[PDB]
């Protein structure tokens, strides 16, 4: 790919989930979803390879039936209501078929299928970008119709994608596939909480994304997908060892470090609101994604698995690679409790 | 929560009214901890590149730590005008509805009456 | 809800102009030159009022004028307005450009029996004033009492209250 | 009703013809053949110009329908942003056949 | 330049043509005085009601009847 | 027709206001002919 | 609501069931996909003209285009799908399961 | 029976969805397209809709049902129970719905559906010297700007990616 | 999040498409300009709540305008029992509802 | 699946059983129906009559634990005279694990979901007394 057409098609995937945030209009967040499904789908076949083609049609057709229910849904809110203010939707039948739309095209459970399926196919950077930055616009779109959202549906949908996404990373040795499934466990710590206070959604947001940018950038960096050359990386460089065992110790939620700051904020959004069972089961189930983060690092940090002979050829040689914003993003993912109160700028 | 209050002067980051307010000083703690985690940055910087950390880049740590006092003293601002902006329209909508926040006739110990259990 | 108010069918009764559509083309811009006054009170009524129920009597004019227009057009002006109509009347799309020998006849025999001078272009699309005796309509749309806004914000902002008062950060 | 009446006409017409055609000499009697083209035991192998012609023939048609309405168009009273409008619709237009042009786009069906 | 133009005249003459046509169309409507002719022309049809005014009292510019020397005229586009 | 329906209302509009609302093609030609409802809703369509 | 909304929102709900169970083919699929985008160009069209919304008429031809443009990019997926396994069946698209 | 002229051209529309819902094979799918693209056309022509209609001939069935059969020819090699049966199904419900709706004129799924023709919801006036419509597409360029550009942009980043993705290199 | 990056600039990019009242070429006025006009002359800058509490009303009028379910389902009462009558023999049609009535104009 | 609870919890406690254990015997033959509809949709079965037969099987399993729970709580409100009590609860979820064992042919699963399913039968109860609530309306 030529390094121009590609900063365009970078820019044209920048330039959908832009149009989806700043428009008023529903026709105009359709065309910015429809914008950045096509300006993304080239990026999973950097490759060319079978499995990058398999992913890119799995991806095409489940965002397809994403746009199409999203249309049915505008199309129904304009017929009961004449207008196409992006707001609360006047009819409940219109506001499931968006809320599902939405669920299908940010990877929630029951629609989960594709988010370990697609990131397996497709390169660390393509997938960093997916699990990134595709997630914005819908998370946008579900903060501005929250006055119509049903209460039972997005609980439900919350606590089947935590569910899934702990008992599914649960058994995966890929590092992709447990970053999806990671992912979606996240997303419903995320919805969990959008009808009490979206701030907790925004807040939440902002971590998940800098601690997936963290984690893929040293996967990048290490040129690791399955988790036996993360064991292996203690041989060629251990600090890279030290700040994946760091991350992914902050990913799981473990005090001191910023990862228990998302989610004792959304408990503190639920039992203002008097639930008290459901923060409780989601603690509960999400110390399944602790459990995988802790196998990762007992794997990598925490012991030394054996190296071949050819590693040694590898120590004469210094690491090129442009590990753009790799500090900042280790020590804003990992030191952000003391400045708890910060959040307050995204109220 | 706070949606409708900035949404007649929308995308500002720091308001007229945040004038009116004093601003952080340059010798807060969270300043300070934001310079740390700025050095600490430099550290790691130097560290993944197979550097002396302690002694290479001098210049590189400064504006490290330059860049995050920057970033963290304007964030500061904000939060504490969104705060601001919190208690004064919890105050006001206190004082616009008297009816509905009613002042509670505060009674000594001397006629409440609170049962006793004892431990035996 | 309520009961819709109707006039009865004797409020309805009037002496129709009973000719096609060509005879109106052919005696369109005399007709707007000469009963102009009726039509613009009517239409600012219609437009002023937006029911047609509260303009019957002022159409009942417009009913009247027009008639008072072909008249006058029977009385002195009858076979070169016939040829003239019989004229446009031929043509599929009633074209002007066509029967323009007719026209200029027409005309003449109108101008030294009658005096009407045609519009030249644009005349008749002109926005004209209409001095009427008829009130205002206050409340056209028949709108409700709006509902009271909420009040609005005041006074200096002062810093807050020890703080953020987020569990133990003291700021 | 005038449209309706002249298409079932036509449609009539031609299965009559049809069926005319694909019937008469069916009732003569004559002798039958055997149920046996250079290419009858290979398979079609695929040819990705004639898809790409076939996709370059969608994306101009699109962008065709979209340029389409500027005969209503012209009528209107912003005349000065209905012309850039135009324009910039035949531009990016002949910009996206140049990009084909340069990237040998059109190779051996030019 | 002028070897580069004669050998793309001598090469390639549609596309010089083409870009010559396309160039003329997109500076010459910048140049010709008879845009705003265009514009006064597509604002002067009457396609809705001129619905009238009620009189206050005070409104000596508009006019009281169609043949009124009041109003806008059309003897430029008359004549043009 | 409705003299013997109970509880109708011989005129009651379906609209809360009292303003003049523009008549709905089947409140006019409701208890018409068929052709004379063909002519009105679909002449202009079908002409040619 | 009329008669032709619930005509038209039916061919909708049958498309979608047509779409959601895959039985041999892509290319089936994929005309299920715009058989549903033709049955939402024709429902909005008809609620538009219908109350004489007039700026919003310029809206379904966006509608189609769009997701023409979708429909295009789709068939090169499956062309590269018929370019590794030399047809267009689903049940081999399923190399990502380990 | 004319007056439920475009109720019965809807019948026919879904009955054309389950030409192709059922997914007999690409080319019959195609054809059941066609023949639903064409009944929606007639739909829309009888309300007013003449240039979407003779959009909906000229770009869905001539521009790009086109490239899908052509596409078609390319696969699915020339030389079933299941078609047949989902086919006998859907018809089989669709002639309920038509037959409780022209009993008891107000049936119900998920919304509330009226058994009256599609007569009675017209507008008993005149748009004057033009179509409301065709001023409405009209108003693309004068009205959306934003639309172009966006659509333009699209269409452009379109052309690259298929261009693109299909190189294989 | 929402950002109003068309306010903040004083851009105009799908404000004119989002409502049925808004201006329109030629001045050309939907079905239902009047209901939807007071609707949102009402709930403007009331909040969400407030408007959906308060001006119930105009907006079931504009939902009236919109689908016309009470119209329908009142000609459907009125034809239904003029079947009824017909069919018991008590009403016939007057000639001016049979295509003898030598209309208006 | 709001009516079928709502029918289940009308009915007063320890008062007639039959209309609690059919109530209860529906809820779990949906909660079967559901189970067995995602499991021949997931995993597609060899042959029309063994997806037929898995439905009937998660369907009868489903509906005897519905079944057993619901009389065997209301049998024991009845004899141990109080109607609100976790206990009684407890006693039914018990029983309902016994006859998910007697299921499954095995007897750590029988013991297992005695003691899980008790557990959360008693604490359905308790928050049905209390008025806990799962899906709380946002209230702050």
């Amino acid at each position: 790919m030529n390094p121009i057409i590609l900063i365009i098609i970078l820019m044209t995937v920048m330039l959908g989930t832009i149009i989806v945030m700043i428009s008023t209009h529903w026709l105009l967040i359709w065309i910015g979803f429809e914008m950045n499904m096509l300006a993304i789908i080239p990026i999973m076949m950097k490759k060319h390879n079978p499995r990058a083609t398999e992913a890119s049609t799995k991806y095409f057709l489940t965002q397809s039936t994403a746009s199409m229910l999203l249309m049915m849904a505008i199309i129904i809110n304009l017929m009961f209501s004449g207008q196409w203010t992006v707001m609360k939707l006047f009819n409940p039948m219109a506001s499931m078929l968006m809320t599902m739309a939405l669920a299908m095209k940010l990877g929630m459970a029951p629609f989960h299928f594709w988010v370990p399926e697609v990131t397996q196919g497709i390169p660390l950077s393509s997938g960093l970008i997916l699990l990134t930055w595709q997630k914005l616009a819908p998370m946008s779109v579900l903060y501005q119709i929250l006055p119509s959202i049903n209460l039972d549906l997005i609980l439900t949908l919350s606590i089947l994608s935590i569910t899934i996404g702990g008992w599914g990373g649960l058994n995966q040795t890929q590092l992709r596939k447990i970053m999806a499934y990671s992912s979606i466990a996240h997303m419903g710590w995320m919805t969990a909480v959008l009808l009490y206070n979206p701030t907790m959604t925004l807040l939440n947001l902002i971590i998940y994304i800098i601690m997936t940018s963290t984690m893929f950038t040293l996967f990048m960096a290490n040129s690791t997908t399955t988790t036996l050359s993360l064991s292996h990386t203690w041989n060629k460089a251990p600090i890279m060892t030290i700040l994946v065992l760091i991350t992914l110790l902050s990913m799981g939620g473990l005090p001191p470090l910023s990862g228990f700051m998302p989610k004792w904020m959304i408990i503190q959004e639920m039992t203002k609101n008097d639930s008290i069972i459901l923060p409780t089961l989601m603690a509960i189930t999400a110390l399944l994604n602790l459990y995988f983060y802790m196998r990762l690092t007992y794997s990598t940090a925490l012991t030394m698995f054996p190296s071949t002979n050819n590693m040694k050829m590898k120590w004469q040689f210094p690491t090129t690679k442009r590990m753009t914003l790799l500090p900042t993003m280790t020590v804003l993912s990992t030191m952000l409790l003391p400045l708890t109160p910060i959040l307050s700028i995204l109220e | 929560m706070m949606t409708g209050r900035q949404a007649r002067a929308p995308l500002q980051f720091l308001p007229d009214e945040a004038r009116s307010l004093p601003p952080p000083k340059l010798t807060d703690p969270r300043l300070a901890y934001i310079g740390f985690l700025g050095y600490c940055s430099g550290l790691i910087d130097n560290a993944i590149r197979r550097r002396p950390v302690l002694s290479a880049g001098l210049h590189r740590q400064f504006l490290y730590i330059t860049s995050f006092v920057f970033v963290g003293y304007y964030l500061l601002k904000r939060q504490d005008y969104m705060y601001a902006v919190r208690d004064h329209d919890m105050f006001s909508y206190i004082k616009s509805h008297p009816e509905d926040f009613p002042e509670k006739d505060k009674k000594t110990y001397r006629e409440v009456f609170e049962e006793f259990h004892p431990v035996r | 809800p309520g009961i819709v108010e109707l006039p009865s069918l004797e409020d309805l009764k009037v002496q129709e102009v009973k000719v096609s559509s060509s005879v109106l083309k052919a005696a369109a811009h005399h007709y707007g030159a000469q009963c102009d006054k009726p039509n613009k009170e009517f239409m600012l009524c219609r437009w002023e009022e937006k029911d047609p129920r509260r303009c019957l009597e002022e159409g009942k004019l417009v009913n009247q004028c027009a008639l008072e227009f072909f008249r006058q057009i029977k009385r002195h002006c009858a076979e070169p307005f016939t040829e003239y109509w019989t004229c446009i009347d031929y043509s599929g799309l009633q074209l002007f450009r066509r029967c323009r020998k007719e026209q200029a006849q027409f005309d003449k025999c109108v101008l030294d029996k009658l005096g009407w001078v045609r519009p030249d272009l644009g005349e008749l699309s002109k926005v004209t004033k209409v001095k009427t005796d008829r009130p205002l309509p206050e409340n056209p749309y028949h709108s409700r009492a709006r509902p009271e806004p909420n009040p609005e914000v005041e006074g200096d902002l002062k810093p807050a209250r020890h703080g953020s008062r987020l569990f133990f950060w003291t700021m | 009703m005038n449209l309706m009446i002249t298409l079932l006409t036509n449609f009539t017409l031609a299965t009559l013809l049809v069926t005319i055609a694909f019937w008469l000499p069916q009732l003569n009697v004559y002798s039958e053949k055997t149920s046996p083209d250079p290419m009858g035991s290979a398979r079609l192998p695929f040819s990705m110009k004639f898809f790409l012609v076939a996709i370059t023939f969608l994306l101009f048609d699109l962008e065709i329908a979209l340029l389409l309405p500027l005969p209503w168009a012209s009528q209107t009273t912003n005349l000065n942003t209905m012309l850039t409008m135009a324009l910039l619709l035949i531009f990016l237009l002949a910009v996206s056949l140049a990009y084909e042009w340069t990237q040998k786009g059109l190779e051996w069906t030019e | 330049v002028a070897a580069f133009l004669k050998n793309v005249w001598a090469k390639e003459p549609v596309l010089v043509a083409s870009f010559a046509i396309a160039g003329l169309a997109v500076i010459l409507p910048t140049l010709s005085p008879y845009t705003k002719y265009s514009l006064m022309i597509n604002r002067a049809t009457p396609y809705n009601y001129p619905v009238p005014l009620r009189d206050d009292g005070n409104m000596p510019d508009v006019p009281s009847h169609p043949q009124d020397p009041q109003g806008p005229s059309l003897e430029w586009l008359k004549r043009l | 027709i409705m003299k013997d329906v109970p509880g109708w209302k011989v005129g009651e509009s379906v609209f809360h206001t009292t303003r003049w609302v523009t008549p709905m093609m089947g409140e006019l030609y409701g208890l018409r002919t068929g052709e004379e409802i063909l002519s009105s809703t679909y002449g202009f369509i079908w002409y040619t | 609501m009329s008669l032709v909304y619930m005509n038209i929102m039916m061919a909708f709900t049958v498309s979608l069931t047509g779409l959601l169970m895959y039985r041999s083919h892509l290319m089936s699929s994929l005309l299920c996909l715009e058989g549903m985008m033709l049955s939402l160009f024709i429902l909005a069209t008809l609620m538009i003209l219908n109350s004489h919304f007039t700026l919003a008429s310029m809206m379904p031809i966006i509608l189609l285009v769009f997701a023409a443009c979708e429909a295009a990019l789709g068939l090169s997926l499956l062309v590269m799908v018929s370019n590794t396994y030399g047809t267009d069946y689903v049940q081999n698209l399923n190399l990502l399961q380990c | 029976m004319m007056t439920y002229i475009v109720f019965i051209l809807s019948i026919i529309f879904v009955m054309g969805f389950v030409g192709f819902s059922s997914k007999p094979s690409p080319i019959y799918g195609g054809l059941g397209l066609i023949v639903s693209g064409g009944v929606g056309c007639g739909i829309v022509l009888n309300f007013g809709g003449s240039f979407l209609g003779l959009m909906v001939f000229l770009i869905y069935l001539g521009g790009m049902m086109v490239v899908f059969g052509y596409t078609t020819a390319m696969a699915t090699e020339q030389y079933n129970k299941v078609v047949l049966g989902t086919f006998i199904t859907g018809l089989l419900m669709e002639f309920l719905m038509v037959y409780y709706v022209l009993k008891d004129k107000e049936v119900e799924i998920v919304f509330k559906f009226n058994g009256m023709g599609d007569w009675v919801i017209y507008d008993t006036g005149d748009s004057g010297f033009f179509s409301e419509e065709a001023m409405g597409i009209a108003a693309l360029y004068s009205y959306g700007t934003w639309l172009v550009i966006v659509t333009g942009w699209s269409l452009l980043i379109g052309v690259v990616v298929i261009m693109e993705i299909t190189r294989g290199n | 999040p929402f950002f109003d990056v068309q306010k903040k600039l004083g851009v105009d990019l799908d404000h004119w498409m989002t409502i049925q009242s808004a201006e329109q070429p030629h001045r050309i006025p939907a079905r239902c300009h009047a209901f939807e006009k007071e609707w949102i002359e009402c709930a403007h800058g009331i909040g969400s709540i407030r408007a959906e509490k308060e001006c119930k009303i105009e907006f079931e009028d504009f939902r009236e305008c919109l689908l016309r379910q009470k119209t329908m389902k009142r000609l459907n009462a009125i034809k239904r029992q003029r079947d009824k009558l017909i069919k018991e023999g008590k009403y016939t049609p007057p000639p001016h509802h049979s295509g003898q009535e030598d209309l208006r104009p | 699946a709001k009516t079928l609870l709502h029918q289940y919890w009308d009915i007063p406690e320890g008062t007639e059983c039959h209309r609690k254990t059919y109530a209860a015997t529906s809820i779990g033959g949906a909660s079967g129906l559901v189970v067995s509809a995602y499991s021949v949709a997931l995993k597609t079965p060899t042959s029309f009559l063994e997806g037929v037969a898995r439905t009937g099987r998660y369907t009868f399993t489903a509906a005897a634990i519905g079944a057993i729970f619901g009389l065997t709580s209301c049998i024991s409100a009845q004899v141990r005279e109080k109607p609100d009590d976790p206990l009684n609860y407890l006693i039914g979820g018990c029983a309902g694990g016994l006859t998910l064992g007697a299921r499954t042919r095995s007897y750590g699963i029988g013991a297992a979901a005695c003691a899980y399913m008790g557990l959360t039968a008693a604490l359905v109860k308790m928050g049905q007394l209390e008025g806990w609530k799962v899906f709380a309306e946002p209230k702050v």
